[PDB]
């Protein structure tokens, strides 16, 4: 009631940019729900609208929701697969399981995107050629992550590194940083025909090209989404579909609850304390 | 080159260090003042990274940029010429001289009271040598109604 | 080497069917990653192939990925939220953030659709009229959940509930459950203005119309992704859209760690023990 | 059935030290869980033999037990506990609830102990006194952590710091790190 007259002031916390919910309808940056949808943009507008508060183009958010869909699912032989299978079959709920799987995503596990778009933004804002730069990642005694690949090296492409390669082809307007990844490649294939762009190192190259390339951003905003982690977010948020996908399928298949072989241990106990 | 006109209505101001209780009663002052514009450009603390406060403008929120260091708070407000240094009896000296450095400052106004007599007779030096007014140390601030408060004098409203 | 000629047996566990890694390509359900492309199915389609293992059809594709843009966000102070906003001004990561937001989705935070699918389901396969079923409802001492808002009554629609009951509308083919849950809040806002299908009651019912009337299903199925839930997984997938942006937007607010004031706690402990 | 004949070998990974289930009785580093028990170690000694895999002595099992019991909680307006309380309002079970409030412990709440044990440990590693430590920490534009309470200040001490400093000076044998925090 005195802060209908306005007669009192509270310091307000829990500043936030991305939703509206009062007044009459949702307003996710500065556009109402109803014109998110009478202008058709897809999943990756509101991916623009949500994280990123602004009206990406068409292209930008079409690239979004294909670089969500290649990173949806790799099998359920990874670490975060293995955990929402292992916590869906111990009769947990959709929350809990997912969860369980989501935490696993770290630095090794799925960290090869934030830290490849970040050692190639590096790369190049240091105006290092290529040929440098493998000499400078090898004799530092590190490997250049988001590239290097365990089978397909050589007219046996990745067949989704291809698919989001050509559209970033002819989709972007401009890509400095996609070609200066495709000349270390060039480097590293020469050197071992198994080290190409993973999708892990394409999807974070080709993103950090789309931020600094396209429209809206100001160079430092496009900079600064990378150090924040919203490579990260896009990895965590395509495979949340597929972990969602692992619980029903655990579910649906029945299984009682796993215990783990104890031939697969090697116990290396002290003989006494 | 000592002014004669130390505080107007165009009066900007640096803090420095953590005295968001200080700067509010700033804000307020200008506000009943009916002053078009706040007097508080810039916060300096080195010990946090480069951030915004949230203050009151009367109803309004508003934020103030807290920066770590000295010369980007200089650099992004070209139009401050007064520094109120909060500072603590070991840590107003240094950061006096830093701030006499900087050509825009006119006046700082020292308010810790322990100071050495000695480093503040360097302060006093300096001071003639460059012109700027130093108002302290050991006081609260001094106040033009009507235009400037500085720190805590005259209390809260 | 003795798995490779074929002398032993190993019985291996971990059955699973939503995702190929080996061979050539990614194979989702049946189908390759190329032919996921090169058939334009967008995100639905992935949600398609990873959590039922069938092809939906394209007015099923575009409605799932509605019913997720519509769960995207609904501000900051809903409770998960809350927990993410909480996590992240802590100096915590981006999975941490997400995950401490996402583990407050129970029954009572984001509940509403897979209990609302359920109620309305069983409403609905027990032969009970609309005019029974909210008396029933009544008299059980229990409130028909997925139904009533706080603000938006009668010609003030929730403009998203809008928009998804039009394109159930023109693109479903046949609508039963859909027409029941009309029916129950024609007589809900006959006794008050305010009770209208929520967004997350009518994504509920549509969602289980959809999937026991679309293509694909075969009676069993359409009901027992229902009891395993699917309703949750979509609720989850929308909301951490908005869980990651409020990770991104709280640390590029640059705000320091949260105390909750003394003054909104009313400690009421014993005098002694 | 040929594993039993030892006629193959299968690479065993997941290497640990921490745990016997398998035999007879259950043995945490290498000694059986009655030992445990007749030995009449605290909760102390079996973060010892758990965390550490060693048998530590009567006054660090004690001292372990101790500087869990002040840990135990601080309010509920601490932002973990928040978090609890959140996740338990919102009708979720134990786990949950206690996750989400886990969750929230990083580097600002709750990473004064192990930056403030790092940075102790740094500073008497490399040989510099106290009064040329605090300049140093000054200089580098970021403050001691570990150092430095709200409101109890001057002969009114924070009374579990009093009790847990007294244990450690009659019952530790020596303290060098200590008296160098306490110089500080
Ligand atoms: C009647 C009347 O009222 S008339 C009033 C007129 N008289 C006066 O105005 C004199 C009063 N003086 C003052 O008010 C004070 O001197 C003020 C305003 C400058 C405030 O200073 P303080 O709060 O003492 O100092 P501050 O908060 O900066 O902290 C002191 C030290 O703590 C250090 N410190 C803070 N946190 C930490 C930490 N966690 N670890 C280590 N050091 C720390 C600070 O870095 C600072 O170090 P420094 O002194 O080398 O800079
Ligand atoms: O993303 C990663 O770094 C791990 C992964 O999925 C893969 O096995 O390719
Ligand atoms: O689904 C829920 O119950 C929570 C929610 O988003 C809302 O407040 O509308
Ligand atoms: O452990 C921490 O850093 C935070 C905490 O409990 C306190 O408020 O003292």
């Amino acid at each position: 009631w005195a802060r209908e007259l306005g007669l009192i002031r509270k310091p307000a916390s829990f500043m936030t940019s991305i939703c509206d919910e009062r007044g009459q309808e949702l307003i996710y940056a500065g556009m109402p729900i109803t014109e998110v949808f009478k202008e058709e943009m897809g999943i990756g507008g509101v991916l623009g609208l949500l994280w990123f508060q602004k009206r990406l183009p068409k292209y930008s958010c079409q690239f979004i929701e294909m670089c969500l869909m290649v990173t949806a699912d790799h099998g359920p032989a990874v670490s975060g697969a293995h955990n929402t299978i292992i916590c869906a079959r111990a009769g947990k709920d959709l929350v809990s399981s997912l969860t369980s799987g989501l935490l696993t995503i770290g630095d090794r596990f799925g960290g090869a995107l934030d830290a490849a778009a970040k050692m190639f933004s590096k790369a190049f804002d240091s105006g290092i050629i290529p040929m440098e730069f493998v000499n400078k990642m090898k004799k530092e005694g590190k490997l250049i992550m988001g590239i290097g690949h365990r089978v397909k090296s050589i007219n046996n492409p990745d067949m989704r590194v291809q698919i989001l390669k050509d559209y970033v082809r002819q989709h972007f307007p401009a890509t400095p940083l996609l070609d200066y990844a495709l000349e270390v490649e060039k480097i590293t294939t020469s050197k071992k025909p198994n080290l190409i762009l993973n999708v892990d190192g394409l999807i974070g190259v080709a993103f950090v090209d789309m931020l600094r390339n396209c429209g809206s951003f100001t160079r430092e905003e496009a900079d600064e989404y990378i150090d924040i982690g919203a490579l990260n977010g896009i990895f965590v948020l395509g495979r949340s579909m597929g972990f969602i996908g692992h619980y029903l399928d655990q579910k649906r298949l029945k299984q009682g609850l796993y215990r783990h072989p104890w031939d697969d241990i090697s116990y290396v106990l002290p003989e006494h304390m | 080159g000592k002014s004669t006109t130390l505080f107007s209505r165009h009066t900007k101001a640096i803090v420095w260090g953590m005295q968001t209780r200080a700067v509010q009663g700033m804000l307020d002052f200008d506000y009943v003042c009916s002053r078009d514009e706040p007097s508080v450009a810039a916060m300096v603390y080195p010990f946090t990274g480069d951030h915004k406060q949230k203050f009151y403008w009367g109803h309004k929120e508003i934020l103030i940029p807290v920066f770590k260091n000295m010369a980007d708070a200089m650099r992004k407000h070209p139009e401050v010429d007064v520094l109120i240094n909060f500072a603590s009896l070991r840590s107003a000296y240094d950061s006096t001289m830093e701030t006499m450095n900087y050509a825009q400052i006119r006046t700082i106004a020292i308010i810790a009271e322990g100071i050495p007599e000695a480093l503040t007779r360097k302060l006093i030096k300096k001071a003639d040598q460059k012109g700027v007014t130093i108002i302290g140390p050991a006081t609260v601030g001094g106040i033009k109604p009507g235009c400037f408060k500085i720190g805590n004098t005259g209390g809260m409203l």
